[PDB]
């Protein structure tokens, strides 16, 4: 029942899709900005499409009604979001159902589940997941701050409510440069995402980061498809990644 | 049909049909302009004239000059208009004898191409004989009746009924007697087609006003703006009660086109009368017309000015001039004086006839003859025994174009025939009807399969031109997605062109270089084509092939002779693929004056050749190979 | 007022072929009542309906008016008087002439204007925009050399906005050479 | 043979019958005639070619062809003398 295909996406990962869409016998469809006029990826699906010559530089596979409304008409059935741009948006793929369109995801109550490090963190307690420490929920001010921070332990580190990118977190070791983190990390979680609302939990020493593979279909049925050990970053960045883990 | 009609009569607004899409460029552009070009501004125009009456978008010459010239599908172009302007009747010029064509043909064919165009977009016919011969205007009207669009029924214009010393037939009550019975022809609509603007103002008012008391119908007004009074007569037309009338816009009027609807428009100003349309949105499609207008630069007629002389020898349309490019031709060129006085000579030396495509080239071929062959009214009978009439005249007096108004002079016609008989009867009825299942049977076995009946009647109404169309189809692909100024001449080094293939689909196309010819004149051209570089190979006719490179022989290989010094080839002697002995000349240089004869080391078969007679070549350069 | 100052004929100058027919009729009609000076009229066919204002303001007792030969009229022009010379054909006046003889003269003047082809103008169709804006004979193609001459013919949609303006900010004025410069 | 068609043809007199000029500029494909030759009206003398298009010179009555002025693949200018013919 699906018949045409559109990538809300750029690069690599728009191509991938296309590649699986034909191998189905899918139609596609291509977003494009000014400077991906270029991009390889705008020449490699059936149909491309620019997004708003009035939209700007970046902010333009970002364009949630301008991108609905390119999919309306080439009647589209289905949106692949691939990842790092509305993949993880809320109401994109509210807009989607609401238009028809099939949102190639999670449903919209898991988007915002995990929509947020807070609500991730309750809703893994719920299924009785092991979780660091921290606090309760986001933090203002810095009296809130120096509060947890005279309590329990010292290596912790505050960082973003949200987001897959590393970029708006920082660590606090010892009394005092406490004052700084807070807030250089605050209003640098400012630049990165959307807002800067951000928590402090553990700050765990000499981690791994192993993370888990799963896919569910519609029918209640969920595997894993196991590990990847993704220890080896530069910033909080993924910077090489082994499968499994070693 | 009816209803519209009916309708018509209750406005009080003057309605309006465009030519822009068809009679104007057919006059001032020989009608070059592309579906491209029609279609980018088609969405516009639909809301220009959505209070219009038609859009006059094909008919005339477009079927054969598209196919021919343009490399395009005529039939796409209706097709495609059609979707974009949905609410506008579509309008075509239909010639009674033959429809679209250039030839005679049996009544099915008419009658197929009327469904077919019916099918495909076109509500009404306006149809024309080219000698105001009713009989033969029956065929094409039944067609469209039975199609359920609109029909036409057409009176050319000619003499002039303000001067009762210039016919004692083309007169009021001749117009009125035609147009009653046009009526009873059951025509939806009387057109009256000034083709040559020989409709003087205060004739045009006289005539209407009859008109409009003798019949019932509704009245079409189409004149050309040729003697520059194109408004004045349109402005008659429309205190007289005209109900609508043929107008281009104003970068696509003037002189032999139409008069411009933009003007009009102001030039009614405090009259009675309104003319029914958007110029906010004219003069917005005017602009537009104006710059695309330029991409025909080479098309553009000769003509520049208002042209009085029209009402002596009534060359209808363009031909006052092509006339003359062909009075060029032929040694007259200083004589083009006795050419326009031949003109009006022979239309009464065939008894004052309507002067239309295809009429108006006989009476033009008849008039070239005559000066070349310093003839007149009274040798052209004495010697006519021993002369060659051009084929087009023998033709109007076998009764081939039709019956004229007045009839055959029984002498004249007896020494322009020779023997031959004269048909009794509208030319039509003689032909066998086409067998159309045997033309789907072969354009199916020509073609791919899968084939329409549109192709079918444009192969029976344009066997060659179809053909060749579907040649060039074949090679190319779909040129009129082309934009103009790419289809005209291509592209220069840098470029990029976006050809629009379908909604998502273009192709981005740079042109990055062209290498030098290769020793066979063949440039490599060096694109890049969405995405990736792609290198093509295409022919160039030098004018001289000394610019050729020739690759430069392998030394080290007995097979490679080079050139041991500068020269030209002053003969070539042996052909690729073929026997020499030890010794043989197979190439005569010339080095400073120097002849030397280049011969074979051993005995051979030629492999290749590089040159030809009169090649520029270097010291080192490949000459032949010998196995 | 010219009448009081002595002159003997009045002439109407209309410099940017903004006289439109009915408009000529009514305004030829007044003021061949208003004053005994016989009336000489000028236009320019830029509009495309200079035949026009010339046939309404010969109904309304036009005396004199200024024509071109065929070759040579038109557009920016005046009208062709081998073109009014038939326009006039069954109406009750008649333009004093030799058709026959303008017909000569034209054809003369056609190949010699070839001899001047670097200096036509690109105006080639009449324009009704003319009635918004007023731009006399010439200005509206030179004013356009000129708005390119400085970058800003990409908009000349707006410099014809602006001439209008300008007029009305000005006070409204009559435009020609040289209040139109 | 070191220019070919950077020879200089003179112009026609355009009021003179006999002189028959290029109407356009381009290119001869084919002389047809040589100085000498009988010719009838309305003959084959001479294919140009122009933009792509070829265009077939012929004798304006019958005649005596007595100067030619041009060879294969020479061009051409608007009002080059062709041919005299009497
Ligand atoms: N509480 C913590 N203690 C120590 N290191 C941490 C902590 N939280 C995050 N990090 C570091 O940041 C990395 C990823 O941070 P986080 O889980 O917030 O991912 P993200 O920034 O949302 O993006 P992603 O997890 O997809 O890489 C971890 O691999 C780890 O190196
Ligand atoms: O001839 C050289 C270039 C090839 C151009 C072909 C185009 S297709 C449309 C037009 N009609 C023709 O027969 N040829 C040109
Ligand atoms: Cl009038
Ligand atoms: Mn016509
Ligand atoms: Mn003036």
């Amino acid at each position: 029942q699906i018949k045409k295909l559109l990538v809300a996406n750029r690069g690599e990962i728009a191509i991938r899709i296309f590649e699986a869409a034909a191998e189905l016998d899918i139609s596609t469809v291509a977003i494009y900005s000014n400077e991906d006029k270029s991009s390889l990826h705008r020449y490699k699906a059936d149909e491309s499409y620019l997004v708003g010559s009035d939209l700007g530089p970046a902010e333009s596979y970002l364009n949630i009604e301008r991108i609905i409304d390119v999919a309306k008409q080439a009647n589209v059935d289905a949106i692949h979001p691939g990842y790092g741009f509305l993949s993880e948006n809320e109401q994109f793929a509210r807009r989607c159902a609401e238009e028809g369109i099939k949102f190639i995801g999670p449903h919209l109550e898991h988007l915002d589940m995990f929509g947020d490090k807070v609500k991730a963190r309750t809703t893994a307690i719920k299924a009785d997941l092991p979780v660091i420490p921290g606090t309760d929920g986001p933090i203002k001010s810095y009296e809130l701050a120096k509060e947890f921070a005279e309590e329990a332990g010292f290596p912790l580190m505050i960082k973003a409510t949200s987001g897959g990118g590393g970029k708006g977190m920082r660590i606090v070791r010892e009394e005092s440069e406490l004052e700084d983190a807070f807030h250089r990390a605050k209003s640098e979680a400012e630049k990165s995402f959307g807002n800067s609302e951000v928590y402090i939990e553990r700050y765990i020493d000499n981690p791994k980061h192993i993370e888990v593979q799963v896919i569910g279909d519609e029918h209640g049925n969920i595997v894993h498809l196991f590990e990847r050990d993704c220890s080896v970053q530069r910033r909080h960045q993924k910077v090489v990644e082994v499968a499994p883990s070693v | 049909p009816k209803g519209v009609a009916e309708w018509v009569k209750k406005q009080d607004d003057v309605l309006l049909t465009d030519t822009t899409f068809r009679d104007a460029h057919q006059s001032l552009l020989a009608t070059r302009v592309r579906t491209k070009d029609m279609i980018n501004i088609a969405s516009k125009t639909a809301d220009v004239f959505k209070d219009g009456f038609s859009l006059e978008m094909w008919g005339g010459a477009t079927f054969d000059v598209a196919y021919n010239f343009l490399k395009e599908n005529p039939w796409e172009r209706l097709e495609r208009l059609r979707k974009a302007i949905p609410n506008v009747l579509f309008q075509m010029l239909l010639r009674a004898s033959n429809a679209v064509g250039y030839k005679n043909y049996p009544d099915n064919v008419i009658h197929k191409f009327v469904q077919e165009s019916a099918k495909a977009g076109i509500d009404v016919f306006r149809i024309f004989d080219s000698l105001n011969w009713v009989d033969q205007m029956k065929v094409a009207n039944e067609a469209v009746q039975e199609a359920g669009k609109i029909s036409e029924g057409t009176i050319c214009y000619t003499g002039d009924i303000l001067n009762p010393e210039r016919s004692n037939i083309y007169t009021l009550e001749y117009y009125v007697k035609l147009a009653k019975e046009l009526e009873r022809e059951g025509f939806h609509i009387l057109a009256i087609k000034d083709m040559a603007g020989l409709l003087k103002p205060k004739a045009a008012y006289e005539l209407i006003g009859e008109l409009k008391s003798a019949v019932d119908l509704p009245i079409h007004l189409h004149t050309h703006d040729t003697s520059g009074n194109g408004l004045l007569t349109y402005k008659q037309a429309i205190d007289a009660g005209v109900d609508i009338i043929d107008t281009a816009v104003a970068s696509m009027s003037g002189l032999t086109s139409q008069p411009s609807a933009n003007s009009l428009y102001y030039a009614l100003n405090g009259f009675p009368r309104h003319l029914r349309t958007d110029i906010e949105g004219m003069e917005s499609l005017s602009h537009y017309w104006s710059t695309v207008r330029t991409y025909y630069s080479d098309f553009e007629s000769d003509i520049k000015s208002p042209n009085t002389e029209i009402y002596q020898h009534e060359m209808p349309g363009g031909q006052y001039s092509n006339l003359s490019q062909q009075a060029k031709s032929l040694g007259l060129g200083e004589r083009f004086d006795e050419v326009k006085d031949m003109y009006r000579r022979v239309n009464f030396l065939f008894g004052d006839i309507v002067k239309v495509t295809p009429s108006s080239k006989v009476v033009g071929d008849m008039a070239l003859y005559m000066v070349q062959n310093d003839l007149d009214e009274q040798s052209v009978i004495t010697d006519g025994y021993k002369l060659d009439f051009p084929e087009s005249v023998v033709s109007f007096f076998k009764g081939e174009i039709g019956q004229p108004v007045n009839g055959f002079n029984k002498d004249l016609q007896a020494v322009i025939l020779k023997g031959q008989e004269a048909l009794t009867a509208r030319p039509g009825e003689y032909l066998e009807p086409v067998d159309f299942e045997k033309v789907r049977e072969l354009l199916e076995e020509e073609q791919q399969g899968p084939v329409t009946e549109q192709d079918i009647i444009s192969y029976v109404l344009y066997p060659k031109v179809y053909e060749q169309y579907i040649q060039t189809r074949n090679q190319y692909g779909n040129l009129s997605l082309l934009d103009t100024p790419t289809f005209f001449f291509g592209m220069r080094n840098g470029e990029t062109v976006e050809i629009e293939i379908d909604k998502g689909k273009r192709l981005i196309i740079k042109l990055e270089t062209i290498s030098e010819p290769d020793e066979n004149g063949n440039r490599t051209i060096y694109y890049a084509m969405n995405g990736q570089a792609r290198r093509i190979y295409i022919k160039d006719e030098n004018v001289h092939t000394n610019a050729n490179v020739k690759p430069k022989a392998d030394k080290s290989n007995p097979s490679h002779i080079g050139a041991q010094m500068p020269g030209s080839v002053t003969e070539v002697k042996v052909s690729v693929g073929e026997t020499v002995k030890a010794n043989q000349p197979l190439l005569i240089t010339e080095a400073m004056k120097m002849e030397t004869t280049i011969q074979a080391p051993f005995d051979g078969v030629i492999k290749q050749v590089t040159v030809n007679n009169g090649d520029t070549i270097a010291t080192g350069d490949l000459l032949i190979e010998i196995e």
